This record gives structure tokens, C-alpha cells and sequence, in this order.
């Protein structure tokens, strides 16, 4: 049970940059392996025996390390290198994997696009009333959504979900959905959606009125 | 001086046709020979059932019959030796080895019938001996026999027709032509001087007999262990360890085989009857064991496939080891006609499988398969007791088909000899000639 | 060469499920097969491994028979039986093919892997609602639509648009669980001059629930 | 006699120091052979990064794919004549002689010469192997150490040599057995007892085989897969195939020999009439390596394809002759490279043909052409270089079809047997003889 | 080691039928597969043979492509395509596995069989009727039952009892042809104390017709 | 292509007897083979390479021959040897089989076992009316069935079919089946089935009445 612990848990660097991630073992290992895992796909064998790129791995990638500490490197990383790398050992049974390191295409700031929608007519026809409010393509991922019913705070029933960094534009998108009872909803008018991101000092509001 | 060399160079690989035409007759006869000997020997082991099954009701009745028949036969064996061909008794190799140096004689007009029928007893009886060695010698004699019937003279045709008849035997035996050849040139060959043995004639003898064998044994092999896994680089050292182990044990098993034959001589002091009796006695004992735990008695071949699979428990092996370590000596040291060549294979397979088993649980990360080491060590007691690594290494590959273990099998068979060297030890094959060649003289 | 494992799904605490892994594109024998599972969000954890002749089978520090790996080389299939399952067993289960370099074995070729949710909860088809822009829609260059898929269980649902024929500008947020029910929305940005005028359909599928629905995004009245 | 009994009790006792040198020899040969092969590939690599770039203008290619091969061959022949006359050739007849003490192990020259030289000739793409190049480079690596630790004595001289040699033939064809079997069937000074310690060879062999294995795992040189076996009634067919290599065995010898005289006239001995004729043959090869590669190249890569049967009966015959020529012309030219390898390809081919004829002549035997391609793969090796055992086992070592071991012998015996009753001699020894008789006088 | 060949049946002159032969119980490769057909009443006649890698395929002296043997080692199946068929092609078609002794090859393990009838007729399923003893059944030590299979085409039909589980005392008379229709009956003698009390079922199968029926022999109520 | 012609086309001998069948080749063959074919089964490899019994063949059997003429023999044949033996060669392409030899067993008398069967109720439910009548396990094969409707002759519509000598008991069995129209049948009562075999002077009758 070698306790492999990959150093940077998460990291970002602009392409063409030189990136390096660590992988320390609690005890002593040798001939570590590395697996690349892009969103939606099972792991892929990248580097092995502590530095043998696998048939296909761009020569951009390089392995290294020894006994107690190993590392994997990318001389000039490209955008298609965004993924999660997992170092694994089996120089001591039973094999063990590291905590993984998540590489992310560090970009330039992008103002979030906010689009708010009233609850569908069909959902209302069943007591439900969901007020969806998207927040598309922004960066960094730190963003704060806040709802305001008839010009007032509200945090109950609100559910948010961020997407994972886009493989292409390396931006984030997160949706916020306030759910209510057809009646709870009908007894109000103003439904504002406020988004606060680094790209601006004054938050981005986007509301609609039933009236 | 460079004059001579240049001349000899332009005259290489020119062996007289007549010889080469004799080689083909030698090789052939050895074939039918080896075949027959093996057919017969099986037939008797056969009868020894058509006897056991008939009395499969009364138990001690069996045990008894399965002792008398083996003894009666062993006796008929020992008898046909002492009163007719003192030489035959034994593996058969040290003699052939000597005749190649001209110190011993090829009394084929005796040895053939003696060794042949003799062995059928001892072997067919079910003692811990092989029928390979019995063919090597029988081979050599078949060679000489023809060398004498066509009178062709000359140190080349004497050594040649002999070396093949010999090699022709070791091939038809283990259906292993390569080893058969590689034997005559790593072991039999008078080791300390150039010799007029025509490799190319050996080849023809070997081939022909291998064909003879193949004519009457097709579809079935001697050992079918199937293709085992390969052996990854990091697990190599483990086979060197296994070697060193056979290396220190290699010579030990030699003293015993040796010593034990003296200690066993006291019992009969040299009396044909104190011997001939002690014979059926050991023999019968074997025949009794061959029915209360067959893995301790018999040739040993039939348990290799099973051992290499891993079907024996760690213990059952150890038992099978020792028991055999004994039943082997006791049978071989007894000067009975039969070979210690074969049963050494079984010993190896076993000792090896164990080492496997230990390895297996000691490091589960190497993903080992016990069998691989069973094959690693299958020819390891063969590269420590008889110290002929190449003939060994290739004899296994010849009949177990796992060439993906050829690197380990060497790295194991090297450590074999290497420690069999730095710790006394010598060619158990040669030591005997020496004793038997020094006991010839120094006796006047 | 492909490694396709089925079997996963929904199981109630204390249950048992036989995960299957069908191999193709190589010789099943000569190969050590194993399983490794990835808990949602977390990392990978090796479960077991079973040599060719299945004369060896090891598992990670787990009790008696929580796991029972086996293989039928006659069908080139690797199996895995989990008994008395519990929430800690909810994860993506992959079956890998094992090989090595110098000898310190690695997980050679993986497979997509099946998901295994272990809950009380009851399966449940999803309700699909169209997310069209409000009446005060500031119809600019690009128009963001989307449809909401809520109240279903268990994972997962597949949302495409116009049947995939519209793949650029699509989003499908991760599902959020709440009250034994899942809920996710799908975003799809298209050129304004392209939408009202054409047909923007969102197609949701929930295999478990055995349902398929196509919600047509029509402008808010 | 009394002496004998004494020697018996003293068998297999080789000095540890030797045995510890063997291990160093074996190792270095290892990294050696590896390197040489890595490099040679790298150059053959560049000769594409050149062809692909000009893959538009055709004669442009043909031209570049001639110059580069010529420039390299020359760099090759040059590094030979002006620095190590010996190296040029297979590399074996020398090592063979050094074992008899008639030639010298000028390793301080041969190593760098043969090594870098070969990369030229080889990496260029001529009809020569990189095996022999390692046999010799082996021996020298042996001596080199035998001289750096001064250990003296006919045993440690012959020994450290024979292994460095054997250790080479092994890491070359990833074939340890043959490596050993070679040093004791061919190499070994044939007409007298010698102090070569088998057990030391073994250790050398192993160690380098490991070195090779460290940098070449997962992949083999020939992958023909397991072919059918060969039923008793179809044995004779392989004896026929032998007699055919047996009469052709010596013939291919005269030519290789003869052709090297007739090719000497062209340069009379001039480093530059040679060095030019060099890149010339070499460049020709490099040109062929891109208009029918089966005529040029080492030859290895076409054996798998030939044994499969993928070549039509004709295409074979073409590939035969072309190579029969492109082989001599490149080997007889005294260039640095081995005739050991390309003889395999010749055999595979000539064999496959014999297969093909056999196939349709008797369909009852249910033959598989390939099996004779392997039967004869080491047949030109048991007629030209007349070392059946080293041959037979070298194939089995790298094709894994031990079910054809009886035929392969019955073919390899017919080989030599007719290579005997019809003149012929060890093309390996003949050369030493010539070169040893041309020495004095 | 099972060699089970399907495909056979009814085909109209100048037609084409793909006979199949699925192998199991051994390694399909390393093996030369062949076909041999037996014409009703006549002997056997070798058709073709196709080596492992299918790099060799020979047939008897028969023209161009009357026959087209092939094999998909990926499915361990041997195939046979007969085109422009004629009455001479109506026979039992076996697929054998080929091996040899000293080398003069033999037909090792012959499969079951499959029948091809060339005719215009129509593939006609059969009607199965239970033959229970009369009401005046002198129920002695042994009781003879049986079922009648009539009005089917072409050959053949397979009749077993209780699924073969009852094989001693069974009979199946050769089918008789009449009015382009076949008819046969199956006898099965069992111990009286064993019949009424238990279940005696007769299972008929007609491949061509693609049908299977199990008639339960019940006393004449 | 070689023309293998097996001598006795058909032959009979009483068990414990020594039987021998020939197989001559038009030209020259070597290492002939033999296949055994019992009724209802695909051939079975019996003897091969001119005298190698196959794993399982009773040592009762023996092969022989040479070049132009071969043979197969049974020292003391048993009843379970009733079958058709086929010699085949492939010492010359294309392989060829013989005409076959049909072995028949001579044994002692063994009188029938008749069984009359009233048209199934279901068959009647479709105008058909088949009156089956078995004759099981008798020997010799010479047996005469004769039908009697309401105590009268009848030969129209009657169909008989014998089975082939049983491999084990060496007896024969034959079925006789009278077919009629539901109506033709319904207009009668007595349906007798008379069997005449060597084993008796007075035929064996077995009828049933609709009434
Ligand atoms: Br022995
Ligand atoms: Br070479």
C-alpha cells in the first residue's frame, strides 16, 4: 500500500509553457507509471517504467524520478494536454495510484454571458416552477450567482452545477436553478439573476417579470 | 608454420563417404533398438497391472504380488549382469565415455543382450531408473557391432561409428536429436585432446534413428507441460538463486550416489547371490511403492507434467523429493542396469517447482507461475551432477517446448555448474570412469 | 483491440451484481486481467486480478468475498461479483488488461467501464422541459437555448441536439442529486438568424427508465 | 593413462578472474551491439526524412536516394582503407584467425573503424547485415579488456576473445544458444585442442543478451508465427531442398570469392578508386531501396513476408537473383558489413519457392510453403559457411518453430553433404586462407 | 469436440444455399476443414477442403464456382456455397475436421450432417399426432406408445422422447414419401406402471420448416 | 482419380464368426483408412494407415492390405458390429472412398410385438384418419402385415416402412399405416391388423373397434 501522493492537486499554465507535476511515495518505489485521463474517457497509459513514452505519446512528454520521488513533464504543453494525470506504482504489492493532478489551459479572463429563463409553460402545468439561469463561457472558474425574488435575497431551493473546463476554449460554464411550487412562484413578479465574476466590479444582473 | 594450417583449412569437412554410409546404418539400428527396448519395458509394466487388478480384492495379497514380480524381475536383471556383463550395470554412459578414450572395451556381443533383457527386468519391474541411459550404451555397442562386421578400420571410423551409435541412442530416447548431437560434443567427447569424431556422421546417425523412433511413436510426446508464461526481466535473478541452490546440492548428490554404492557393496561383498538377492529386494520394494505412492517410485517422467502444473501441495513435493532422492540412489548406487539420467529430471522438476511455489507467495508482484522454475530447474541437477549444461539446457527445450524460458534456463544452469565448481564437485559421469578406471589397475 | 464491460447499474444496499467485461481484438489467454474502480470524483482503486488459467486471483484488502473475480477464457470474458454492496461501492468499474515493461506490471489497456449506483431509492423516468428565452429576449447575434431534464434516477441521461447534427455550442452540465432524484440542464448556443426560423430540438434519453423524449424548443409566447 | 585419471578429477575448473572478465566482456559487447544497431537505424531513419521532403519531384528523390547512400558508403569505405583494412568484410574470418594467432586484434583501430564505418555502409542501405559487424566488434571488445587488465595466459586470451565474439553473435540475433554453439562449431581453431573456457563464454553470452534485452524488449527480429508441423511422409521433400542448397552452396562461394578479385581490378588497390566505387555501389543500393526494397536492405524485413507466401512465384525469383547480385556486389566489394544476415534472406526466399513448387506438385501432403522457407532459411548457412549446428540453432532461436527441427536438420545436412561431394569449403575459412596466404609472399 | 453444421434444406433448381458448420471443443486453426456429401443411398464424395489461413482451397473435378468453400476462423465456422444447384446436389452434407497419421491425411471427426433437397416443392412443416393405446388397452407389463409425424417436406425430421431422456425402447421408422409429402411414426415402449402415471412426450423437429413441436401422449379420454 | 471398390457389397455372418471385407484400388494406394457407419450416424474413423485401430476401436478389429488390394477384418465379430464400413484413400489426390460393405448379423428367431393405434382425435379434426399399427422387434425381417376393415381385406392406402437391423439386439421393426378420409373411416367399425412371421403359424391379430 504505497501511498502515492501527486503534488499539485490542480494547476494551470498557458500552452507552450514548461509544466512539471510531482508524485511522491510514502516508501520506496521504482519504475512508476503514468496515465492520462481526459474528461469522459477511461484512463490511457501515457508514460511507464519511469520514462518510456507509450507508442503515440507526443515526444513533448517526459518521465523521471527515483525511489522516493518521481515526476512527469511537458516541454511546451499544448492545449490538448488538458487532463488529469495519474501516477501509479506496482514495485510493491498491492499496486497503488496517486491522488492525480489536474492540468488546465490557463487563459485569459472572459466575462460571463448570463441568460435567464422563466419556467416552462409545461412544467407550470404540474405545480413545478424552475427558474433556470445560465452563466456561459467565463474564466477563471470563480464566479458567484445570487438570486433576487421581487428584489430580495433567496438561497433556498437554489441549485448550481459547473461544467468542467472546455477542451477547446478553456472556459467554464455554470448553471444556477431556483425551484419553486407553481403557487410560491405565481405569488411574485421580479426574478433577477445576479452573477459576480472577476471580469467586472459591478455584477451582471438578468431578470424577467411575469407581469 | 602457417604453411600447414592453410593446407588443413582447404581440407575441412571432408569425411569419407563409407563412414557416412555406416553412420546411417548405425543410426537406424539404434532406432529400432531404442523403440523395442521401450516397447518391451512398457509391456512388462503392463503385465504388472494385469496381476494387480486380478488380486485387487485381498490387499496384502496385492502388496505381496506387487513386490514379488518387481523382485523376480530385478533379480533376473542383476543376474543377467553379474554373470554375463559386469559393465552394463549402471547408467551406461561412463563406459561409452571411456571407450572413446580407449580405456574400456565394447564387448557388444555381451553388453547388447545383457543390458537389453537385463533392463527390461529392472525397468519393467518399476525401479527408480530411466531407460534413456540404457539406450545410450546400447547405442554405442550397436555402432561398434557394425564397425566390426564390416571391419572398416581407422581411428576415425572407430570413434565415429561409436559416438553416433551413442548419440543416435540419446536421440531416439528423448526424441531429442539436437541434444543427442550436443551431447557427443560437450560430454562424451574425450575432453582433453583433439579427436577424429566426424560431427557430420553423428548427424546422419541421429537423424535416421529419430525417424525410426518417430515411425513408432507419433502423435504423442514424453512431456506435455504446455506453453508456460514468459519470464520478465526483473524476475531473472530469481533463477540465478535457484541455480546456486542446485550448485551446492549438485556435488552433494554426487558424493551420496558415489559413497552409497560402496556402502551398498558391503552388503554383498561381491557375491553374485548376495547382490542378486539384494536386487529383487530393492526392486521389489520399488514395485511395492509403485502402488502406495507411485510418485516415489517409477521412472519419474509421468510426474513432471503434474509437478510443473502445481497440482502437488508444498508438502507432498518435499515428500516426493526425499523419497526419490533415496529410491533413486538405492536403485542406482546398487549397480542395477538402468539410467540415473532420467530420474534426475524428475528430481529437478520437483525441487524446482518448490522453489517456484516459495517464490510465488514471496513476491506476488512478479506475477510468477511456479511451473517456469520447474522447467528452469528441470535440467539443473543435470548441470551439476553430470556437469553438461549445454546438453542439459537443450535436452529440456527439446522436450518441453518453452523457448521463452531459454534465457532463464541458462542463467539457472550456469549458476548450477558455477557453484558445483567453487564447492568441490565433479562430473559424476567422469568420476565414475575414474573410480572404475583406477579400480581396474592399482589392483595388482 | 477492445475491452467492453457491461453489467453495472442500480442495486439496493446488501445486494449483488455480476459485472461483465467482453474482450476482443487480442488473445485473451497469456493475459492477466484485472478490475479497478473509480469512485465519482475520487481516484482509482485496484480491486483484483486473475491470471490466465485462473490459478491465481488476488484482491485488495477487502474481506472474505466482498469480491469474486473470475474469467471464462472460452468466452474471453472477465467477471466480477460484488456481494453485500454498500454506498462505498458506487463507482465506475473498469477492467484492464495487464502487461509490463521491465517487469513491474502496468495497467495496459482499459475500457470505458460500467457505473454502479448503490441506493434505496427507486428508478424514475425524467421530465423534459424546454428552456426558451423570455419575452424580453434581446435577440442578438447568438441565441442561447437549452432544455431542463429533471426528476430522474438513476444516472445517466444522454442529451444531444437535433440528433447530434448540432454539436457545436452544446453543453450538458453534470447532474445534481437531490431527494433521491437527479437533475441536469443542457445548453446550446446557435446563431439567432438560425433559431426561431428553424427547429431546435433537444433529445433526452434515460436508458434505465427505458424512455426517450424530444422536446422542441419553441419561442415564449 | 595415469595422467588421464588426474585430468578427469580436475575437469571444469576455470579461474575465477577469467570468469569475472567474461562478465565484463559480455556486458560491453551488449551496450556495443545495442548502440551500433540503434545508430544504424537512426540513419536509415534520416534517409526518409530526406525522401519524404522531396517526394514531389521524382528524379529529385531517386537522386537524393542515391547521393545519401553513396556519401555514407564512401564515409564507410574510407574509414576502412585509411584506418583499418581488416574491418572491411564480414568480420568473422579475422576473429577466426586471431583464435589461431595468425591475425591481430588491432582493437584500438578496428572498434571505431568498424563501428562508424558500418553505420555508413549499413545506415546507407546496402545489402549487408549488422550481425557480423558485431561478431568482430565483439572480439575486439574482448581483447581490449584483456589488454586493459593485462591478465596473461593462452586461456584468458582465447577465452576473453571467443566470448566477446560469441557475446556479439548473441546480442545480435537475440540468440544466446547459437552464440555459444557458434564459438564451438565454427570459430574454434578446428584442428587442435584449445584452452577456450565454455563456461566463460556462457557468462559473456548471457550478460550481453540481457543488455540487448534491456533495450529491445516486446519486439523480435523475425515473427513468422507458428507454422504447421511436418508429417513423416513429407520428410524426403526437405532432403531434396538440401541437395539443392548443397550444389548451390559452393557455387555461391566461388562467386563471392571470384567477384572480389574482379571487383579489385576496378580500383587496383587505390583508396580512391575504391572509396569512389563504394558510394557508387552503396548509392545504387540506396536507390533500389526505393524502387523495389526487396532487392536492397539487410533482408530481414522481407523474410516474414516471404515465409507467409505473399510474394508471387515470379516476384520471388526476381527477388532472388537481384539479391544474389546486390549481395555479392556489396559484400565482395570488401565494404564493412556482414554476409551472414543477407544469406538468411536468400535462404528464406529460395526456400519459399521450393515450398511453392511442392505445394502444387502434391496437394495431398497438405503443405504450407512457409515450412520449407524455414527449412532452407539456414541452408545457405550450412553450405556457404558450413556450420550446420550454428545455423540450425540460429533459426530455431529466432523463428520459434521447433516442430520443424527434424526437417531443418534433414535439410541442413543435405546442405553440407553436397557442398562436400562437390568441391566447396567453409566460405569463412577459405577467406582466412586467401587472406593468410596473401599475407606471407 | 462438436462439429455441428446447419444451413441445409429445400432449394429450387438453379438456386443457392449457404451451408454452415459451427465448431466447438477444439482449436479451429491448425486445422484443415473439409466437406463431403452423401447422396441418399449412395456413398460419400469429397467436395472441398480449406486450410487454416484459407490460403489454399481445393474442390473435386467440378466446374468454376459450383462450390465456394470458405471459413471465418473468428467464428470457428466453416462455410459452403453451392450455386446453380441441381438434383445431383441433393444429399447429406458433412463438414469434417482433417488430420493425418504417417501423413496421408484422413477425415478425422465428421460432424452431424445437414440435408439439401433440390426440388420445387414447398418447405412444408409437419403435423404431429399422439398415438395412445385404445380404450380397450390390455395394459400389460410394458406399454407401447408413439407419435405420428406426417405431411412434411423435405427430409428430415428428428424424433426424441422426453428430450432423449428416454432413449431405451425407442423407434423411428424411415419416412415414406407420398404426394410430395413425407410421413413417419415413432415407437417408444415403456413400463406400464411408468406411463399413465408419468409424462411421455414426443418431440419432433423439422429444420427446413423451421419448426419444433412437443406432443404429449395422453390416454384416450 | 483412384477407384476404390469394396468387395462384398453386402454380407452376413453370425457373431463370434471371423469376417473379412476387401477394398481394391484401380491403381496404387497406401495407408488406407476405414470408417464405420451405423444407421442414423455420421461416419466414424475406425481403422487408419492400413491397420491402426483408433482410440476405442475394439481390438476385435484389424486392418491390412498393400498397394493394390487392402482389407479390414473382425476376429469373432459381435452384433454391435452391424454397420457399413467405408475404406478410403488419400495416397493420391483427390481422396476417394469405397462403395462400402454392409455387415448384417445372423441371429435366432425373435417373434414380433404388434400394436394397433386408433387415428388420433386431432387428426380426425381435419378429415384425415391414419390407423397406425407397429410391429416391433422381430427376426428374421420377413414379415407380412395385412389389414382387415370390418373383417375384410384391404390394401389401398396402406404404407409400410421397415427400420434397419438394430445395432444392439439385431432385430427388425416395421410399421404399417393405413390412411383414410375421416368419413371413409367413420363408416366402419372393426379395424384389425394381422401380422404373419416365421415365429408362428397362426398370424398375430390386433384390432380395435370405434364402437
Ligand atoms: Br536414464
Ligand atoms: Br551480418
Amino acid at each position: 500500500d504505497i501511498v502515492l501522493t501527486q503534488s499539485p492537486a490542480i494547476m494551470s499554465a498557458a500552452p507552450g509553457d514548461k509544466v512539471t507535476m510531482t508524485c511522491s511515495a510514502s516508501s520506496s518505489v521504482s519504475y512508476i507509471h503514468w496515465y492520462q485521463q481526459k474528461s469522459g474517457t477511461s484512463p490511457k497509459r501515457w508514460i511507464y517504467d519511469t520514462s518510456k513514452l507509450t507508442s503515440g505519446v507526443p515526444v513533448r512528454f517526459s518521465g523521471s524520478g527515483s525511489g522516493t520521488s518521481y515526476s512527469l513533464t511537458i516541454n511546451t504543453m499544448e492545449a490538448e494536454d488538458a487532463a488529469t494525470y495519474y501516477c501509479q506504482q506496482w514495485s510493491s504489492h498491492p499496486q497503488t495510484f496517486g491522488g492525480g493532478t489536474k492540468l488546465e489551459i490557463l487563459r485569459a479572463d472572459a466575462a460571463p454571458t448570463v441568460s435567464i429563463f422563466p419556467p416552462s409553460s409545461e412544467q407550470l402545468t404540474s405545480g413545478g416552477a424552475s427558474v433556470v439561469c445560465f452563466l456561459n463561457n467565463f474564466y477563471p472558474k470563480d464566479i458567484n450567482v445570487k438570486w433576487k425574488i421581487d428584489g430580495s435575497e433567496r438561497q433556498n431551493g437554489v441549485l448550481n452545477s459547473w461544467t468542467d473546463q472546455d477542451s477547446k476554449d478553456s472556459t467554464y460554464s455554470m448553471s444556477s436553478t431556483l425551484t419553486l411550487t407553481k403557487d410560491e412562484y405565481e405569488r411574485h413578479n421580479s426574478y433577477t439573476c445576479e452573477a459576480t465574476h472577476k471580469t467586472s466590479t459591478s455584477p451582471i444582473v438578468k431578470s424577467f417579470n411575469r407581469a | 608454420r602457417r604453411r600447414q594450417l592453410i593446407r588443413q583449412l582447404l581440407e575441412r569437412d571432408k569425411t569419407p563417404l563409407a563412414i557416412l554410409f555406416m553412420a546411417a546404418v548405425v543410426g537406424t539400428l539404434v532406432g529400432l533398438a531404442a523403440v523395442a527396448f521401450d516397447k518391451g519395458v512398457a509391456w512388462l509394466q503392463n503385465q504388472r497391472m494385469g496381476a494387480l487388478v486380478h488380486t485387487a480384492d485381498n490387499y496384502p495379497l496385492l502388496l505381496t504380488v506387487a513386490f514379488l514380480c518387481s523382485a523376480v524381475l530385478a533379480m533376473f536383471g542383476y543376474f543377467l549382469v553379474r554373470k554375463y556383463a559386469p559393465e552394463a550395470g549402471g547408467a551406461g554412459i561412463p563406459e561409452i565415455e571411456g571407450a572413446l578414450e580407449d580405456q574400456r572395451p565394447v564387448r557388444w556381443w555381451r553388453v547388447l543382450p545383457v543390458k537389453f533383457f537385463g533392463g527390461l527386468g529392472t525397468l519393467g519391474g518399476g525401479m527408480v531408473l530411466g531407460r534413456q541411459g540404457p539406450t545410450v550404451q546400447i547405442g554405442g555397442n550397436i555402432g561398434r557391432m557394425v564397425l566390426d562386421i564390416f571391419r572398416l578400420k581407422g581411428d576415425e571410423a572407430r570413434h565415429t561409428l561409436l559416438a553416433t551409435g551413442a548419440a543416435a541412442g540419446l536421440a531416439a530416447a528423448f526424441n531429442a536429436p539436437l541434444a543427442g548431437i550436443l551431447f557427443i560434443i560437450e560430454e562424451m567427447r574425450p575432453q582433453f585432446r583433439y579427436t577424429l569424431i566426424s560431427i557430420k556422421a553423428v548427424f546422419i546417425g541421429v537423424i535416421m534413428s529419430t525417424i525410426m523412433y518417430r515411425i513408432f511413436n507419433h502423435e504423442v510426446a514424453l512431456i506435455d507441460v504446455g506453453k508456460l508464461s514468459d519470464a520478465p526481466l526483473n524476475t531473472l535473478w530469481l533463477y540465478l538463486i535457484l541455480g546456486i541452490i542446485f550448485g551446492i546440492f549438485g556435488p552433494i548428490f554426487n558424493k551420496w550416489v558415489l559413497g552409497m554404492q560402496d556402502l551398498l557393496h558391503r552388503v554383498h561383498g561381491g557375491n553374485i547371490t548376495k547382490w542378486v538377492l539384494m536386487g529383487g529386494a530393492i526392486g521389489g520394494l520399488c514395485g511395492l511403492l509403485g502402488f502406495v505412492a507411485p510418485a516415489t517410485s517409477g521412472g519419474g517422467f509421468n510426474l513432471i507434467p503434474i509437478a510443473t502444473a502445481g497440482n502437488f501441495s508444498m508438502g507432498m513435493l518435499v515428500f516426493i523429493f526425499v523419497a526419490r532422492v533415496i529410491t533413486t540412489l538405492l536403485c542406482f548406487s546398487s549397480g542395477a542396469p538402468g539410467g540415473i539420467f532420467a530420474p534426475m529430471l524428475a528430481l529437478g522438476t520437483v525441487l524446482g517447482t518448490a522453489f517456484g511455489m516459495v517464490a510465488v507467495e514471496l513476491f506476488p508482484q512478479y506475477h510468477l507461475e511456479a511451473g517456469t522454475f520447474a522447467i528452469a530447474g528441470m535440467g539443473a541437477l543435470l548441470a551439476a551432477s553430470i556437469r553438461a549444461p549445454l546438453t542439459g539446457i537443450i535436452l529440456v527445450l527439446e522436450m518441453t517446448d518453452n523457448y521463452q524460458l531459454i534465457l532463464p534456463m541458462i542463467i539457472t544452469g550456469l549458476g548450477a555448474t558455477l557453484l558445483a565448481q567453487f564447492t568441490g564437485g565433479k562430473p559424476l559421469a567422469s568420476a565414475i570412469l575414474a573410480r572404475t578406471l583406477a579400480k581396474q589397475e592399482a589392483e595388482q | 483491440v477492445r475491452l467492453l464491460e457491461s453489467g453495472g447499474g442500480l442495486v439496493q444496499p446488501g445486494g449483488s451484481l455480476k459485472l461483465s467485461c467482453a474482450a476482443s481484438g487480442f488473445d485473451y489467454s497469456r493475459y492477466w486481467m484485472s478490475w479497478v474502480r473509480q469512485a465519482p470524483g475520487k481516484g482509482l482503486k485496484w480491486i483484483g486480478e486473475i491470471n490466465p488459467v485462473s490459478s491465481t486471483i488476488n484482491y485488495t484488502p477487502s474481506l472474505k468475498d466482498k469480491f469474486i473475480i473470475s474469467r471464462d477464457n472460452a468466452k474471453d470474458t472477465l467477471y466480477l461479483q460484488i456481494s453485500k454492496v454498500r454506498s462505498e461501492d458506487t463507482a465506475l468499474y473498469y477492467c484492464a488488461r495487464l502487461y509490463y515493461g521491465y517487469g513491474y506490471w502496468y495497467f495496459d489497456v482499459w475500457g470505458a467501464g460500467t457505473t454502479v449506483t448503490v441506493s434505496s431509492a427507486k428508478t424514475t423516468p425524467p421530465s423534459v422541459y424546454p428552456l426558451a428565452p423570455g419575452s424580453a429576449a434581446a435577440a442578438a447575434s447568438m441565441v442561447t437555448l437549452g432544455c431542463l431534464v429533471k426528476g430522474y434516477f438513476p444516472e445517466p441521461v444522454t442529451v444531444t441536439w437535433n440528433s447530434g447534427s448540432l454539436a457545436a455550442g452544446v453543453h450538458t452540465f453534470p447532474a445534481v442529486l437531490q431527494a433521491a432524484l437527479y437533475t441536469l440542464s443542457s445548453s446550446v448556443t446557435v446563431p439567432s438568424s438560425s433559431w426561431p426560423s428553424e427547429t431546435v430540438t433537444c433529445n433526452v434519453a434515460h436508458p434505465a427508465s427505458s424512455t426517450k423524449v424530444d422536446k422542441k424548443i419553441v419561442p415564449r409566447a
